[PDB]
RNA sequence: UAAAGUUGCUGCAGUUAAAAAGCUCGUAGUUGGAUCU
RNA sequence: CGCAAGACGGACCAGAGCGAAAGCAUUUGCCAAGAAUGUUUUCAUUAAUCAAGAACGAAAGUCGGAGGUUCGAAGACGAUCAGAUACCGUCGUAGUUCCGACCAUAAACGAUGCCGACCGGCGAUGCGGCGGCGUUAUUCCCAUGACCCGCCGGGCAGCUUCCGGGAAACCAAAGUCUUUGGGUUCCGGGGGGAGUAUGGUUGCAAAGCUGAAACUUAAAGGAAUUGACGGAAGGGCACCACC
């Protein structure tokens, strides 16, 4: 029986969606089916920030960030706990977690 | 381009943006218009200039996206090309 | 048994039969 | 709902409708007498003209065809008929 | 906890009426559209009504996304 | 919907209820006939003639001023084309698609569209042959089509 | 009303409505409340036709009066904005109040402690009073509701179009309904103003009572 | 033979139980808008 | 720091668009199309669906020609393992790329034929058109762009609903069905044997289309429920758990 009305993807109004490679396993997954994360993280950790800022030759240099796009397949996204199973009623919910 | 007296005299070779800036500038509910021109200055220096721009959300806009239509993108790219050629 | 492997076995059987009846 | 009078629609509701889904279909277009200060005669222009109309007594553009209603050149007085 | 004594004591407590009604005052603001609605009802000649001006713009929808 | 497309468009002319010459229109029936004759001599099809009569002369509908349709007027005067306007335009489009296809032979979409256009051409030709507008021997070919254009 | 000039709307009533913001609806409009709205404002707010408000209030008062046992009318309020108004209405008119949470099964479960069989049901907000309304569909219970522009009209038999969000408007509507019901009953006259005033039916924030003490 | 509306014209089914052709075009076939006392 | 080759067009990229489907994403130009909207233009029934027949049809595969970066059936090793003819790793042939000729198959899926009518609501979004406060750019006026608020028409969808339906899951279609008839094509008849044998046809092949019977069997199966289980996730408890 059908688990999802959208079949776990966003392929409405077309026939084919180009595939992408999973960042974890390199599996081929449709771009609209893959789970997409955009991580904008400081290039230095919150531990190394103190030493790096103390040793900087500038004043208020503001460290650059790191913008990484991750395209997990369903298996890898479930294993990495990026998404998890939900109840049959709660599956329909589409608002992102508040974080 | 030359070295004299323990002194290296550099010349302009190119320009670029840091990866952080370009990565930050690409957001997900707007279009990125990109143009490029191969243009020679009045002293034989033939450069290739790349221009990038992004459509701007209005301050009273309620629509999530700010997409320009394809003809609008083409007009913007032609304007980019002509302005860069004029300025170079 | 997976249905596609049953199909593959049937196709190999058909090829062996084609070799049988030339 | 459940009691809408389909024989006597209000004029605002009927003007809101598509021109074919009205009780009796009527066009949204019209004809205008247009007059230019540099002309001594009027002409009749369709509101949705598909051609470039020229002044009868001059050589100036009168209206430019567009997707829908034509663009009447500024300075020309236009009045709807009927 | 619910006994009749509490009910009567609370109805005594809520037996509070202000000196001046919070409703009717000297001047009440009314928008032009509700002014037209009142003039349709033949109550548009009331002098307690001050015709305020409507919102300058049309920004009442929260941004989507 | 559309004959050869999945579209279900509704856009079309919505005629007014009245079948009378409009008040603003001072042109007499013979004047409209003369204007139609001049436009046809200029080499314009009934669709184009009606368009420029509506757009510049205030003639909302020639049938309601003259009592006759434009194509019938042209036939009565005798300056109507041999083959009908819609069939001629379909044949012209098919010729253009075929001329494109000879220099672009990998355009499978062009081949599909040419098949659709030729099906429309054959349907219109069959209709006109039943109505005796076209001779019963008239057939559409892949070589003589450009001659008819 | 019925074009009876004794039942026509008064200048004082119009001023009370305009002061309480009764005519001011919401930014959303239920398709079944279209007939009660005059026009939308320049800021997306829907204006409620107060003539239709008075007409529906008089119809609701007529429905309430045609129950010769006043306790057979149940007045319900789950929101705090209408609990005091409902209690005041029940005290003045003789109805039975349910102020607070409505226990499901009150109308349907014969065994329950709060089981009752009213003959008519009046609620402050069909959205916030959806539980009694649904139970009204189980025991042949006619329903009166104070409905905003976006109120859902399912199981609502007499819908009074009014602002039911503000405390002032809710209190004023309940006070006006009690006044109309009493006037139709015979007690209190239609000539001089009622000795009670809307501010008794209002709701005050606990900070307001602290300020008043 | 009825039961069998499990041969369905009356009168069956074809998302997931068996099942809509991968997709259009297309001749025969079937079907075909208003209107004339 | 350059140079060469081949492949591919990230981020922008969306339950967005276009195409009959397969499918389609760097710029610019040329070429022929196309839907929708607008239309007081033209014809005047020219239409719907369709045996036969025809075009197109992912990937893989097959012939020739070019190329040959990456990846990579087969294969060679290295590991892991009781064993691994696999999963993992290093290489690596065909292939992957383009041209021409074949092949015509996919969970080719919305597992849902097409055309037409009627039947609730709501907010979005794409294209076109219409109307309107107000903001912004083209230094200032209108036009037009970008917004804002509505309306109309087709479109991809979504939410909601005791429309109605259904075995239910669910579906505004899978509704308007014992109150059973709008038109038409394809197609199913318990499970296996079996999409097999055989004949025919198509193909260079691989195979494609059409396609049984003997025999066997009381069930296969659909949806949902309660348990039990999980080398599924999340919580909670305990010195017969730990710190």
């Amino acid at each position: 029986t059908k688990k999802r009305r959208n079949n776990g993807r966003a392929k409405k109004g077309r026939g084919h969606v180009q595939p992408i490679r999973c960042t974890n396993c390199a599996r081929c997954v449709p771009k609209d089916k893959a789970i997409k994360k955009f991580v904008i993280r400081n290039i230095v950790e919150a531990a190394a920030v103190r030493d790096i800022s103390e040793a900087s030759v500038f004043d208020a240099y503001v460290l650059p960030k790191l913008y990484v796009k991750l395209h997990y397949c369903v298996s890898c996204v479930i294993h990495s706990k990026v998404v998890r199973n939900r109840s049959r009623e709660a599956r329909k919910d589409r608002t992102p977690p508040p974080r | 381009e030359d070295v004299q007296g323990k002194n290296c005299l550099t010349n302009f070779h190119g320009m670029d943006l840091t990866r952080d800036k370009m990565c930050s500038m690409v957001k997900k509910w707007q279009t990125m218009i990109e143009a490029h021109v191969d243009v020679k200055t009045t002293d034989g220096y033939l450069l290739r200039l790349f221009c990038v721009g992004f459509t701007k959300k209005r301050n009273n806009q309620i629509r999530k996206t700010s997409y320009a239509q394809h003809q609008q993108v083409r007009q913007i790219r032609k304007k980019m090309m002509e302005i860069m050629t004029r300025e170079v | 048994m997976r249905a596609k492997w049953r199909k593959k076995r049937m196709r190999r059987l058909k090829r062996k039969r084609r070799k049988m009846r030339q | 709902p459940l009691a809408k009078d389909l024989l006597h629609p209000s004029p605002e509701e009927e003007k809101r409708k598509h021109k074919k889904k009205r009780l009796v279909q009527s066009p949204n277009s019209y004809f205008m007498d247009v007059k230019c200060p540099g002309c001594y005669k009027i002409t009749t222009v369709f509101s949705h003209a598909q051609t470039v109309v020229l002044c009868v007594g001059c050589s100036t553009v009168l209206c430019q065809p567009t997707g829908g209603k034509a663009r009447l050149t500024e300075g020309c007085s236009f009045r709807r008929k009927q | 906890i619910s006994i009749k004594l509490q009910e009567e004591e609370r109805e005594r407590r809520d037996n509070y009426v202000p000196e001046v009604s919070a409703l009717d005052q000297e001047i009440i603001e009314v928008d032009p559209d509700t002014k037209e609605m009142l003039k349709l009802l033949d109550f548009g000649s009331l002098s307690n009504l001050q015709v305020t001006q409507p919102t300058v713009g049309m920004n009442f929808k929260t941004p989507r996304g | 919907g559309r004959m050869h497309a999945p579209g279900k468009g509704l856009s079309q002319s919505a005629l007014p209820y009245r079948r009378s010459v409009p008040t603003w229109l001072k042109l007499t029936s013979d004047d409209v006939k003369e204007q139609i004759y001049k436009l046809a001599k200029k080499g314009l099809t009934p669709s184009q003639i009606g368009v420029i009569l509506r757009d510049s002369h205030g003639v909302a509908q020639v049938r309601f001023v003259t009592g006759n349709k434009i194509l019938r007027i042209l036939k009565s005067k005798g300056l109507a084309p041999d083959l009908p306007e819609d069939l001629y335009h379909l044949i012209k489009k098919a010729v253009a698609v075929r001329k494109h296809l000879e220099r672009n032979r990998k355009d499978k979409d062009a081949k599909f569209r040419l098949i659709l256009i030729e099906s429309r051409i054959h349907r219109l030709a069959r209709y006109y042959k039943t109505k005796r507008v076209l001779p019963p021997n008239w057939k559409y070919e892949s070589s003589t089509a450009s001659a008819l254009v | 009303s019925g074009a009876l000039d004794v039942l026509q709307m008064k200048e004082e009533d119009v001023l009370k409505f305009l002061a309480a913001g009764t005519h001011l609806g919401g930014t959303n409009l239920d398709f079944q409340m279209e007939q009660y709205i005059y026009k939308r404002k320049s800021d997306g707010i829907y204006i409620i036709n107060l003539k239709r408000t008075w007409e529906k209030l008089l119809l609701a008062a007529r429905a309430i009066v045609a129950i010769e046992n006043p306790a057979d009318v149940s007045v319900i309020s789950s929101r705090n904005t209408g609990q005091r108004a409902v209690l005041k209405f029940a005290a003045a008119t003789g109805a039975t109040p349910i102020a607070g949470r409505f226990t499901p099964g009150t109308f349907t479960n014969q065994i329950q402690a709060a089981f009752r069989e009213p003959r008519l049901l009046v609620v402050t907000d069909p959205r916030a009073d959806h539980q009694p309304l649904t139970e009204a569909s189980y025991v042949n219970l006619p329903t009166i509701a104070l409905c905003n522009t976006d109120s859902p009209l399912r199981y609502v038999d007499i819908a009074i179009p009014c602002n039911n969000k503000g405390a002032h408007s809710v209190g004023l509507m309940w006070w006006m309904l009690a006044r109309e019901v009493l006037r139709m009953r015979g007690t209190i006259s239609r000539e001089h103003p009622w000795e009670v005033m809307p501010d008794l039916y209002f709701y005050r924030d606990p900070e307001e009572i602290e300020k008043e003490e």
